[PDB]
């Protein structure tokens, strides 16, 4: 939804010292700076009518963007880094398990037996998880990208399969 | 005669053997990485046997083992230019490859495609050393794309990464821009000198090779990553650190400049043609070394200091020094392989980290890689009795006293200072500084195979040229006596390259907010060059490919003029002539005027 | 030469009287047999062509085309195995009849010894392909597809006919041997330039030429899988084979008024390649890349340099193959997903690795990577053009800018990359696709080792 | 990279809270919710999120970085982000 | 599932078809800005701001994170123009004009200042290479059958 | 030497005489001695195998010769019988003329590499002899196009012929 | 002060720099709910059919085939021959062609000015 000062200055403070640690590199310098931006960040947490609260905020973003480290540090496993989407090459969906060859099916029998009961609980709980979801769905479909749980008895939390059966973050 | 050729021809044969076992899948998975390691290792040890022939005899000879076809007066044949340039490049090249791919299997160890990777390295040498052995320019071109399209595959080792696929696009694009001149040189050679053999090209004594050397100079700009087509190496680093160390450190980038030194009998014939070589080379060294002056990684600095170096060998041929360029690339591979080798060791030891500003205290925690990085920088930064002496000291002095443009000189001293500058900048951020890695302590090098691979190339990084200094015959015209100030400039430019980095390293030691400045960003984003070249021209041309191509011309205009309009005309006046009122009176009324016009107007009677 | 003609003529009773189950098993098992029979035609003399009879003859130019057509015929059989399995048996026999009849008209056309006999069998091929494109097509526009096909080809074909009979009444024979030996200079009169216009525009239309090319995007894209390969692979090349044949009496006017065509090819080849890089339909890419390569060979014939005729033949077979795997590959994604949008299916090696292996080697074949005959033929065009004009390189060098800019582009968005987690339709690769893939690409590396036979008559 | 376990990775983070001199070693709890169970609010939390991120390697997405606020609900995510069943 | 309405028709001149075409691209009524209608061929399709697929939120649970797409939401006409692999429209720390000034200002300096050195090179105060045998012309390719005037020198 | 020097002249064989005043055992020589004994001898015996088994049956081939036909010059205009022979004869001469510049090219190719840097003067006659081959080859065939013919070859030959014949008359002055 | 960033066609002004996105207003706050709802149902009709075990086929995107038809088919049914379209077609069609004609016609005759009275080099050009 829309962003409010708290959500936004928390966003600000993330990037701000990400530049600062990348600016200073060595811990201790950035350490003294990071904790003093903290005081500099609370040096005005009592402002009057929200217009100034917004206007000073505008001054925060501009000096942030030109104080943004032009080459900032990004952790590789996260978006923008070396390891970002690196293992998506090894990512492979679960439906390739179904078309396994019968001779190869008998070479991994226990793992195919477990997928049989895993897809079994997929089917026997899919229809109940969805019917409950539509009846509890407010009119006009969903009002947000939320998901109802298995709040009742003997049910699975609706729309669980793909996110339960999501490929592991290190498919290797 | 009996030896020499057959031995090295076996070398080409014997490491092709791993490939057609791989297609036949006679390898048992994990055996193949060691299997190819062995074959490349003997491919080294056998390659010295032709080498030993060159130190004593010094003879060279060309083999034509097959004839492809005869285009009337042009009989394309499988001709190999086997010579000093060919034979000695062999052992240094694949021993470096043999050295690195060991560090690869330790690094590249989890991805289940080890074999697929390792064969991909195996065919990579096959295309390389056929370029240096090729005699007909067509065979050189075969290997020219052979490495190019295979760098695309190798840097695209992980299809999950879209930047890798993005990186390959400009890598092929800039390489393709280079080989246009290769085609232009081919076109000139096939029309004017009507030949393909390198030996034939030079021996015709084409003393006005303006268009060819323009093409070869363009060819280097892509392969050797000169100015304009530089940023593909800053793109190719995304490919795994081993293969990036294998390809884009000094092993296939030098192929482009090696092409000019191959063409040396006609490369330097035109004095003017030499001139813009110094021009193209100088701007690289200023630009690339500038980029490495600030780089928050451990890959860009090496690549830029290479492209700065690739901006020096062709400077020597720009001042009519082929072999001095040729020995430069040999030492180039000797230390630049390591700089990436140890850098990748940091990425493996310290979990997938590349930027300088995320790790400290690497001296005590990483002693051997510290020693390897120290000597590797020490080797490159012109130091007597190592790679720098016979190569970097020799080139700096040579361009200094030979006839050259003032700025062609000026960049070399500046860049060499910059090479001495950012080499210590990464050494500082590597070792000097408190640990900057996550509390989970996992940094290690106890793996002997990584340790072994380093020391097998250590002997190169400190000995290098000395093992072959007096062994190779002197092709360089010496100067002996000459003024002493610019002869020591190389040793001068190193020292203020050091402490300027040192004091700036101490600014990172100094507790103070260092203000952002254009100079720091200018170096980090390559002078904002990829920010426009990778964004502006491609957006405009392909947007034209959206509107001017389909919507304007093809889907509308050519389809409007002939098909739609003419079909409309048939459709438009059909109803004027087909649909009729049907009342009988007008039909015979129409018959009336038909009689007169037949009888009177044209008067078919007359 | 009825060694090859009659067994193909007889193939119609063969498929028609075959049993219910075999038919396709029958159709292939004998079409391969005819292929090695046609492989005999690789016997050329130096320059004197193989004159088998009064009406049928072949040379070093025709024979590579004959082997291409005859060996092609099994490929659309196996290619059409998947697409046309549901249909009843009688139309199954009829569809194979259209394929056999098409290859039948192709082999006689390439081997006619009299110009009008070539012409009657030149445009006789649209009649079966019109049936193939329109009846067995898939998408709605296929109706307008056929109309664009025949009307474009015919719009130039009839002027050729009027020109051909004129030469008959003027010289006394349209036979290739007689017209070659009695070749006379075509003067510069306004009557003669229109005669040149008549004898050239027919092939130029189904060359195609920039601007006169709309049919292929509106036909190949919506043509049936079998029909689509055959159009681009060989039915492109009747005009070419004719072009080197009729260009023996159009001198010297060709060197004087080929500039507008050399223009329109050179700009078009860059234009077609650039727009090829900017389509949302993958099938349009092979169509648009096809003309880009095809625009190159028109340049070859116009300069009519020996080296130009060298690569005209080689690139013809090279591209004629090249379009074949891509259309076969582009087919394989289609029925699996029932769409020809490259965006919908990306990174297929994570699901179909072997298909990806075939995809990339066909792609690099399109790149004209030596020693493949794709480059050497394409390269000879560059050398001839430089002999014609040294400047020529830049515009065509711009073509070695766009080709790989798109020819690896669908790779990194069809076979390479990540997969969308919603398509569970994608399954394992039936061995047919890889098998036909093998007979498709393995040849091109094979005769690569020995390029002289498919080099052309200028050897 | 080891077979990382939730028990090992949380005991890393309970150190950070006890290494948070503001978050007293006695004030340590697996459910030390910062603004109301501890008092260090969202501003006094987001810097800790980067602090753990700086020592964890991963960067928790901003939508839940400010939100996952109780030590167990954070360590639930590194269990999710690493996706290890221990 | 898809009969006639979803495909673009004519340009939605009237507000009624403006809203229908907004519903057609399952967007809101107020944020629907169709492409300019002047011989352009786009018609129903709306103006899409230059937001590349690299620029979109990489932390969002995109259905197709390949180019950060989702299900059903509208798509740019030049989507393939601006995708993560191809050109990107993303913010930069410092103004595009600044690149233009430095990139022009940077590169323009050398070929200018390198033009100056084209008149002023650097060398050592050392004389030419006086050579025996008429300055190699006997064996430097040059034909010696014609009178090869011997240019000989002496140690000064 | 299945070839002969009259068509394939090669420089004489002059080798030096090393005088190893040093003391270290020369590794290069030992590499040869092990190489001929270990590599040459076994494959030589296999080569000696293929000799006498090839000698137990030696079928002979002979040269294919063509009688020289009347040329297009005496070939009657628009005639089709004796046009065939003269057109055949000219095209064989075309293929013949390509292989001799090829032979001079191959002779040219060997001259440089086998004579090292000395080829600048060692190929001086080799360089000169190509030029007369190439220039006369152009006068034989140039600007003939893909559809070259014996008539068109004579048309070019004639075109040059009266031009120089008129020039010779003009040169008389 | 400090250097100031500027928007561009590819270097667009960041949301952080633009104060307009910071202009909190009731119209924007109320507007976001609709996009939240329409994306919610789209996520819903993505997940149910995707997570449905019975959905063995391909779930098409209505926005996908609207674009494909748009980019190729809808052009000419909506095309209008405006004067600017003719000009763009002229400078992207016949225009560039005449560029190649004039440049290619020139050097061709420039070459033809070389051969006739012997001022061109043909020492090795025997592979015409
Ligand atoms: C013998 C033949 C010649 C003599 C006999 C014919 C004489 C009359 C010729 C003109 C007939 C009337 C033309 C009608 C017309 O142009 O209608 C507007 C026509 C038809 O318009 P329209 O109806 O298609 O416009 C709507 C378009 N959509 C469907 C996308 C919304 O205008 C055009 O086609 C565009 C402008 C003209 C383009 C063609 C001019 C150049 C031709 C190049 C090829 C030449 C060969
Ligand atoms: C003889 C001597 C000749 C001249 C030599 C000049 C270069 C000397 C060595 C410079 C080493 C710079 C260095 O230490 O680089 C790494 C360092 C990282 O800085 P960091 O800790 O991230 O903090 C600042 C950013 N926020 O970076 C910094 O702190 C910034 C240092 C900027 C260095 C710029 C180098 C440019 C030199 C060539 C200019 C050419 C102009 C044309
Ligand atoms: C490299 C460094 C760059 C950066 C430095 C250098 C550049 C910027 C300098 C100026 C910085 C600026 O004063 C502060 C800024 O960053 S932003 C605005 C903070 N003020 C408000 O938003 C007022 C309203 N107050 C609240 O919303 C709550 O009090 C809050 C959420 C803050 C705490 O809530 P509590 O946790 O419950």
């Amino acid at each position: 939804a829309y962003l409010t000062h708290q959500q936004k200055v928390l966003r600000l403070y993330k990037r701000a010292l990400r530049h600062l640690e990348s600016w200073c590199v060595h811990r201790d310098k950035y350490r003294y700076f990071a904790c003093l931006m903290r005081a500099r960040f609370d040096e005005h947490k009592n402002e009057k009518d929200m217009v100034k609260a917004t206007q000073l905020l505008r001054q925060a973003e501009e000096e942030f963007w030109y104080g943004q480290h032009p080459q900032p540090y990004i952790f590789p496993e996260s978006p923008g880094g070396t390891s970002y989407e690196r293992y998506e090459c090894y990512k492979v969906p679960e439906w390739c398990l179904d078309d396994w060859h019968p001779s190869e099916k008998a070479m991994y029998p226990d793992y195919f037996a477990k997928r049989e009961q895993w897809k079994r609980l997929r089917r026997e709980s899919w229809e109940r998880e969805v019917k409950q979801l539509q009846e509890e769905t407010p009119p006009g479909g969903p009002r947000t990208e939320a998901l109802p749980p298995a709040r009742k008895e003997g049910d699975l939390p609706p729309l669980w399969w793909h996110i339960v059966t999501r490929p592991r973050e290190r498919p290797m | 005669m009996n030896p020499f050729a057959s031995l090295t021809l076996t070398t080409l044969i014997i490491l092709t053997i791993p490939i057609m076992m791989s297609n036949s899948n006679i390898y048992k998975t994990n055996l193949y990485p060691n299997y190819v390691k062995t074959t490349v290792s003997y491919a080294f040890t056998l390659s010295l046997v032709p080498l030993l022939m060159f130190m004593h005899t010094g003879q060279e000879m060309i083999i034509s083992n097959w004839h492809w076809m005869t285009l009337q007066t042009v009989e394309l044949s499988l001709s190999f230019k086997m010579d000093y340039f060919s034979v000695m490049f062999i052992p240094v090249a694949l021993f470096v490859t043999w050295s690195i791919m060991e560090f690869s299997m330790w690094y590249m160890h989890s991805d289940p495609f080890i074999n697929r990777f390792f064969k991909y390295l195996v065919l990579f040498l096959i295309t390389m050393m056929i370029l240096v052995t090729a005699n007909n320019l067509f065979q050189l071109f075969i290997g020219w794309e052979g490495v190019g399209i295979m760098s695309f595959l190798l840097i695209g080792w992980w299809h999950g990464r879209t930047d890798a696929n993005t990186a390959a696009l400009q890598a092929i694009l800039y390489n393709r821009i280079g080989d246009i001149g290769f085609v232009l040189s081919m076109a000139w050679f096939l029309t004017h000198s009507n030949a393909w053999d390198l030996q034939q090209i030079f021996m015709l004594n084409n003393e006005c090779p303006n268009m060819p050397l323009i093409g070869l100079l363009l060819a280097a700009a892509g392969k050797s990553a000169q100015f304009g087509l530089h940023p593909w190496l800053p793109s190719a680093m995304e490919g795994p650190t081993p293969v990036s160390a294998l390809l884009h450190s000094s092993t296939m980038v030098v192929a482009g400049v090696f092409l000019l030194i191959r063409f040396y009998p006609l490369m330097e014939t035109n004095k003017l043609v030499q001139t813009m070589t110094l021009c193209l080379g100088a701007i690289t060294t200023l630009f690339t070394a500038l980029c490495a002056i600030t780089q928050n990684d451990i890959k860009k600095i090496v690549a830029f200091s290479t492209s700065s170096q690739l901006g020096l060998m062709m400077v020597t041929i720009g001042i009519n020094q082929p072999h001095l360029a040729f020995l430069h690339i040999c030492m180039h591979a000797f230390f630049k392989a390591m700089l990436f080798m140890c850098s990748g060791s940091i990425i493996h030891s310290l979990n997938d980290e590349q930027d300088i500003r995320k790790m400290g205290g690497l001296y005590k925690a990483m002693p051997f890689t510290t020693t390897a990085l120290i000597i590797g920088s020490l080797a490159l930064t012109g130091m007597p009795y190592l790679t720098g002496f016979y190569s970097k000291d020799l080139i700096i002095e040579a361009v200094n006293m030979s006839y050259t443009n003032a700025w062609a000189l000026l960049m070399t001293l500046i860049a060499t200072s910059l090479t001495a500058a950012y080499s210590t900048r990464i050494i500082f951020f590597a070792f000097l500084g408190k640990p900057r890695f996550p509390p989970l302590v996992l940094i290690n090098e106890n793996n002997p195979l990584l340790i072994n691979s380093i020391k097998r190339l250590l002997i190169g990084s400190i000995f290098a040229g000395f093992i072959i200094s007096n062994n190779i015959p002197p092709m360089t015209v010496p100067n002996t006596t000459m003024p002493l100030y610019m002869k020591m400039t190389a040793l001068i430019v190193t020292i203020m390259g050091f402490m300027l980095a040192l004091e700036l390293n101490n600014t990172t030691y100094y507790l103070k907010f260092k203000y952002p400045s254009q100079t720091y960003k200018f170096s980090n984003m390559l002078g904002y060059y990829p920010s426009i070249m990778h964004r502006l021209p491609t957006y405009h041309n392909l947007s034209m490919s959206q509107k001017s191509a389909s919507s304007l011309l093809d889907l509308i205009w050519l389809e409007t003029i002939l098909p739609k309009t003419t079909s409309f005309i048939q459709m438009k006046m059909s109803i004027m002539v087909s649909n009729q009122k049907g009342l009988i009176k007008l039909y015979f009324l129409s018959f009336l005027i038909t009689i007169m016009i037949s009888m009177t107007l044209f008067n078919y009677h007359e | 030469m009825l060694k090859i003609i009659i067994p193909t003529t007889m193939l119609l009773p063969m498929t028609w009287m075959s049993k219910h189950n075999m038919i396709w098993i029958n159709a292939t098992v004998h079409s391969l047999l005819i292929s090695l029979i046609s492989l005999s035609l690789l016997n050329q003399l130096g320059e004197n062509s193989l004159n088998f009879s009064l009406t049928f003859f072949s040379d070093s130019l025709s024979a590579p085309l004959l082997v291409l057509t005859t060996w092609l015929l099994p490929l659309m059989l196996m290619a059409s195995q998947s697409h046309l399995s549901k249909e009843t048996t009688t139309r199954k026999k009829l569809y194979i009849t259209m394929l056999i009849l098409l290859q039948l008209f192709l082999i006689m056309t390439f081997t006619a010894t009299e110009l009008i006999l070539f012409y009657i069998l030149f445009e006789a091929t649209l009649v079966p392909t019109l049936i193939i494109i329109t009846r067995w097509g898939n998408q709605t526009e296929r109706l307008n597809a056929g109309l664009y096909f025949l009307f474009y080809t015919l719009a130039g074909s009839l002027p050729l006919l009027v020109a051909l009979v004129y030469i008959q009444n003027t010289t006394g024979s349209l036979n290739f041997l007689i017209i070659h030996y009695w070749s006379h200079p075509l003067s510069n009169s306004w009557s003669n330039i229109f005669m040149w216009l008549a004898c050239i525009m027919a092939f130029m239309v189904k060359m195609p030429l920039y601007g006169l090319h709309l049919w292929l995007p509106k036909a190949h894209v919506e043509a049936p899988i079998a029909g689509s390969m055959v159009l681009a692979a060989v039915l492109l090349k009747l005009g070419g084979y004719g072009m080197m044949r009729i260009t023996t009496i159009l001198n010297p006017l060709t060197n004087y008024m080929a500039y507008p065509f050399l223009m329109l090819s050179m700009w078009g080849m860059i234009m077609t390649s650039s727009i090829c890089l900017r389509q949302t339909d993958l099938k349009s890419l092979i169509a648009y890349s096809s003309v880009s390569h095809m625009a190159l060979v028109i340049v070859a014939i116009m300069i009519q340099t020996p080296w130009s005729f060298m690569g005209a033949t080689a690139l013809m077979i090279a591209h004629g193959l090249t379009s074949s795997m891509l259309f076969c590959l582009a087919n394989t994604n289609y029925e699996r997903v029932h769409s020809r949008t490259m965006i919908l299916a990306r990174g297929l090696q994570t699901l179909l690795p072997l298909m990806a292996t075939w995809w990339l080697m066909a792609s690099l074949t399109n790149l004209a990577l030596p020693p493949s005959i794709n480059l050497i033929g394409e390269l000879f065009i560059i050398t001839a053009s430089f002999s014609w004009s040294n400047i020529t390189i830049i515009l065509m060098g711009m073509n070695m800018m766009i080709t790989a800019l798109y020819s690896l582009y669908m790779l990194i968005t069809t076979q390479r990359g990540k997969y969308t987690h919603h398509i569970n339709n994608i399954k394992a690769s039936f061995t047919r696709e890889n098998a036909l893939m093998a007979l498709h690409i393995l040849p091109l590396l094979l005769l690569t080792l020995n390029p002289k036979m498919i080099l052309g008559p200028l050897y | 990279a080891p077979p990382l376990t939730l028990e090992a990775i949380k005991d890393r983070v309970l150190y950070v809270l006890k290494l948070y001199d503001k978050i007293d070693p006695e004030k340590l709890s697996v459910n030390s919710h910062f603004m109301k169970d501890l008092g260090l609010d969202s501003l006094d939390q987001v810097e800790i999120i980067m602090a753990m991120e700086d020592e964890f390697g991963f960067e928790i997405p901003d939508i839940d970085a400010e939100k996952l606020m109780c030590p167990q609900e954070i360590v639930d995510y590194i269990a999710d982000k690493k996706d290890v069943y221990e | 599932h898809v009969t006639k309405d979803m495909f673009p028709g004519p340009y939605p001149k009237t507000p009624e078809e403006r809203a229908a075409a907004a519903k057609k691209y399952n967007m809101r009524v107020e944020d629907y800005e169709p492409y300019p209608d002047d011989g352009m061929g786009y018609g129903d399709y709306p103006k899409l701001p230059d937001r590349s697929q690299q620029e979109r939120d990489p932390w969002y649970d995109w259905d197709h994170p390949d180019l950060r797409l989702n299900w059903g939401e509208p798509i740019h006409w030049d989507l393939d123009m601006y995708i993560r692999n191809r050109v990107d429209t993303s913010p930069t720390p410092v103004s595009w004009n600044t690149m233009c000034k430095h990139l022009s200002g940077f590169v323009a300096f050398m070929l200018f200042m390198f033009w100056v050195g084209e008149i002023y090179p650097s060398y050592q105060p050392v004389g030419p290479k006086q050579y025996p045998y008429n300055d190699l012309y006997l064996e430097r390719g040059g034909d010696p059958t014609k009178e090869p005037e011997p240019v000989v020198h002496y140690e000064i | 030497d299945s070839w002969d020097k009259d068509v394939y002249p090669e420089p004489p064989r002059r080798t030096p005489a090393p005088a190893p005043q040093t003391s270290l055992p020369n590794p290069v020589t030992y590499l040869t001695k092990i190489f001929d004994l270990l590599v040459d001898r076994p494959v030589t015996l296999a080569r000696e195998f293929i000799e006498q088994q090839h000698a137990k049956n030696r079928y002979y081939y002979y040269h294919r010769e063509f009688r020289r036909v009347p040329d297009i010059t005496e070939c009657e205009e628009k005639d089709i019988l004796c046009m065939f022979e003269a057109e055949m004869q000219w095209r064989r001469d075309y293929k013949v003329d390509q292989e001799i510049v090829n032979i001079i090219q191959e002779r040219l190719k060997a001259c440089q590499q086998r004579e090292g840097e000395s080829y600048r003067q060692n190929c001086a006659k080799e360089l000169e002899q190509f030029t007369q081959v190439s220039k006369a080859f152009q006068d034989r065939y140039s600007d003939l196009g893909a559809h070259y013919s014996a008539r068109k070859c004579l048309a070019k030959q004639k075109q040059r012929m009266l031009a120089e014949r008129k020039a010779a008359k003009e040169a008389a002055a | 002060s400090f250097p100031k960033y500027k928007p561009s066609r590819l270097a667009t002004l960041p949301a952080t720099l633009d104060p307009a996105e910071y202009d909190i207003s009731p119209e924007t706050r109320k507007a976001q709910a609709e996009r939240l709802a329409i994306r919610s149902r789209l996520k819903r009709e993505y997940l149910l059919q995707y997570n449905d075990p019975n959905r063995l086929g391909v779930i098409e995107d209505p926005a996908l085939i609207r674009w494909t038809y748009a980019r190729s088919a809808n052009i000419y049914p909506n095309f209008r021959p405006t004067p600017k379209t003719s000009l763009l077609g002229a400078l992207f069609g016949i225009g560039p062609l005449f560029f190649w004609y004039y440049v290619f016609k020139t050097d061709r005759d420039k070459k033809e000015k070389l051969i006739q009275e012997g001022k061109l080099d043909q020492t090795f050009n025997i592979s015409y």
